């Protein structure tokens, strides 16, 4: 497919972009498409806990309603996360 | 005055509840709506540990020195939205709805 | 029941056993205890004080230490010694 | 200044001040250093299993309640913003 | 569950008395009296009473032990969790 | 050999964290005590909502 | 109907008197013993309002003279713990709802 | 868990054959499809934050003022013409 594999592409081909990283469910990079590779082992080990950790925020409150998508806003950076059950999509867009 | 501004927060479209938190972790004020105490000490708990991890993780686990965040909006199913923001040492955590929601809400009051 | 600190371990006071056998013995088992763990192969360094008793000392010597029990036994006159050494306490009783 | 926020309390602390004071300090290192809260019970446990040698049992939580046996002078009850770090000891 | 013991009493001459007496003793000692010390006075007491005296025995949750006794009257029991240990020598 | 005490203590924190001189239950002394935090604070909710 | 129907706030009000088991390092015999004796013993002191210590002074002395001398067992809302403990001694079950009793012998 | 076992009515479909593949594509398939749609859409909007917030109350006797907002088009598609333009009457 040209659709999943595209919109991926077009979203890293974006301005203001610093790239997209594909987590596994078991904290695994499937794809990390950052500049410098700390920052992707990283983003890689310690975004997909604070996923989970808020997920459980929102699952405390109503056990019905789950996690669709977290936006936490830094000083410098956004960091953007649409998480699943099978795998979980993450960005990070500098501020306009 | 300081409570003008709780009247305002519900005027706002979409907004069901809000929860202030001290430093500490009581609640200073939330709405009538979303429950009194019982769920402000309960949403306190998750949003001050939500907040120091997520605190500490972008001053260490990513290591960008001088960041600290400003902001965080867990969008879910149904149409919640839990914003959570920070001036000085309080902070708090909104809940809002979408066009769906609130036409749903309306409905229900109807 | 009033425990008391001498040559570096926590003995009965009142000292039942004869001064001379109760320091010897105290000495040999921290001697020992400084070669063999009680953690680790703790039948082994009852077996080897036992042995000294009926050496130094007159023979049938019953050697009883554990970190928790409690005895009561018949003994000779001036042939009963009970002390506690970090926290493992032993017992033994001449017959 | 996050050490002089959290200002941790103490309900109930059967304890010596000298003991309790440790303690104090090591709640509050725990939590900063702790990414969830299993891992805050793990960290004291170790800690305290180090300093002071036994069987120690640590529970912490958001809403829960105790009744426990526990080696007496060795058991402290304190909660920290929304965290009830409870630490005991048993023979 | 008491999974390893060790049995040296005669059994042979009806002497069965003076072993299930150790077992029976044990049980009733331990539930009610509910301290390790009384235990070594009570199970002590009773097998001086039938089988004349010079009998030592030690109750505890955890110890060693090495000792010297009379061949063919040393038992070595769990009752329950806890390990009782008799024997007579002299 | 000596026992160790074994003292028995039931404790609830179904309640949130407050200070020690303040009562969690009394609602009296909950009521003071935010009051007293709101003497500074009306800047800090403007500026926050 | 059915499970989409049921919300969690029907679902909570339609059962209370459920049963869950999570963990269990206990044996198999020595669980229906402690079972009866909690649920029937946090129900007799839930009273108006469930008082959290009242529910932990019953289960305590219960299992004290029941098993043991030295048995500690802790229920809550939400809470984590790490607790060293001696082999078949503890069971973790959790009531309908919030409420998670964790019980075990030290 | 238990509820769903008591009441076997509609019992939960979607059966785990996912796509799997081992390497060249895994998945990235149709829950997944969702969240790069809902990340691509969320992307843009923080970028044109500063139009979106323009478009939806900027709010622009006898004068009019007309603001165009945003451009679509396609490099590849400047030769046509636009000719017909229709809106969904439902969305």
């Amino acid at each position: 497919m040209s659709e999943v594999e595209d919109t991926l592409n077009r979203i890293k081909t974006h301005k203001t972009v610093l790239g997209y990283l594909i987590v596994n469910s078991e904290g695994g990079v499937v794809r990390g498409a950052f500049k410098d590779e700390e920052e992707s082992k990283n983003i890689a080990n310690s975004i997909p806990l604070l996923t989970k950790k808020a997920r459980s925020v929102v699952r405390d409150l109503d056990p019905t309603n789950d996690l669709v998508f977290l936006r936490i806003q830094t000083k410098l950076n956004e960091i953007m996360v649409a998480p699943d059950d099978e795998f979980s999509l993450i960005v990070i867009q500098t501020k306009g | 005055n300081a409570d003008d501004q709780l009247k305002q927060l519900s005027a706002l479209e979409g907004a069901n509840g809000y929860v202030i938190f001290n430093e500490s972790g009581i609640p200073l004020k939330r709405h009538e709506k979303s429950i009194s105490h019982e769920k402000a000490v309960h949403i306190a708990a998750l949003v001050s540990d939500l907040w120091n991890v997520s605190k500490k993780v972008i001053q260490r686990d990513l290591k960008t020195p001088e960041n600290d965040i400003e902001v965080i909006r867990l969008r879910t199913k149904h149409s919640y939205e839990y914003i959570i923001t920070q001036s000085g040492d309080f902070t708090m955590l909104a809940i809002q709805l979408c066009g769906k929601a609130i036409e749903e809400a309306k409905k229900a009051a109807a | 029941q009033q425990y008391k600190t001498f040559m570096g371990a926590r003995v009965l006071w009142p000292p039942e056993a004869a001064d001379d056998i109760l320091e010897g013995a105290i000495r040999e088992t921290q001697d020992a205890l400084k070669k063999f763990e009680i953690a680790r192969e703790g039948q082994k360094i009852a077996e080897h004080l036992k042995k000294y008793m009926d050496d130094h000392f007159d023979p049938y010597w019953h050697v009883f230490f554990g970190k928790n029990f409690g005895c009561q036994a018949v003994h000779n006159k001036n042939r009963f010694i009970y002390f506690y050494i970090e926290k493992t306490a032993f017992l033994m009783y001449q017959t | 200044s996050h050490l002089d926020k959290v200002q941790p309390v103490i309900k109930n602390s059967d304890m010596s001040v000298e003991m309790q004071k440790e303690v104090e300090e090591v709640a509050k290192k725990a939590i900063d250093y702790c990414n969830t809260d299993k891992e805050i019970a793990t960290f004291i446990k170790d800690d305290f299993r180090s300093r002071y040698h036994g069987t120690w049992h640590c529970i912490v939580g958001r809403n829960f309640g105790s009744f426990v046996t526990f080696e007496r002078s060795y058991y402290i009850y304190l909660y920290v913003g929304q965290l009830a770090i409870l630490l005991f000891k048993t023979g | 569950h008491a999974n390893e013991q060790i049995i040296d009493m005669p059994e042979n001459s009806e002497m069965k008395s003076m072993k299930n007496d150790a077992f029976s003793q044990a049980k009733f000692a331990v539930e009610n009296y509910k301290f390790e010390n009384k235990i070594s006075s009570h199970i002590k007491k009773f097998f001086d009473e039938k089988y004349g005296p010079n009998w030592h025995c030690v109750v505890g949750k955890h110890f060693n032990a090495y000792v010297s006794y009379d061949s063919k009257n040393f038992i070595f029991f769990y009752e329950g969790q806890l390990a009782i240990l008799l024997y007579r020598k002299g | 050999t000596e026992r160790v005490k074994t003292g028995d203590r039931g404790m609830s924190h179904k309640e949130g964290g407050w200070p020690g001189n303040v009562d969690p239950n009394e609602a009296q002394e909950t009521g003071r005590f935010k009051k007293r935090i709101e003497k500074s604070f009306p800047q800090a909710v403007k500026d926050l909502k | 109907k059915a499970v989409t129907d049921m919300d969690i706030n029907e679902l909570r009000k339609l059962m209370i008197g459920k049963a869950i088991i999570n963990s269990s390092d206990m044996q198999g015999d020595l669980l229906q013993e402690a079972q009866d004796v909690i649920q029937s013993g946090i129900e007799n002191n839930s009273a108006p309002v469930l008082n959290i210590e009242a529910a932990c002074k019953y289960i305590k002395e219960n299992l004290d003279k029941k098993f043991g001398p030295t048995w500690q067992c802790i229920i809550g809302e939400g809470y984590a713990y790490d607790v060293t403990v001696q082999n078949n001694t503890l069971l973790f079950m959790f009531y309908n709802g919030n409420l998670a009793v964790l019980i075990f012998k030290s | 868990a238990e509820i769903m076992k008591d009441h076997q009515i509609e019992n939960k479909k979607k059966k785990e054959v996912d796509q799997d593949k081992k390497q060249d594509q895994s998945m990235y398939s149709t829950s997944f499809k969702r969240c790069c749609k809902i990340m691509e859409r969320m992307v843009v909007q923080n970028d044109q934050e500063d139009k979106y917030h323009d478009y939806r109350y900027y709010w622009s006797k006898n004068e009019g003022h007309l603001l165009p907002i945003w451009r679509f088009s396609n490099e590849k598609q400047r030769k046509k013409n636009v000719t017909s333009i229709c809106w969904n009457p439902l969305y």
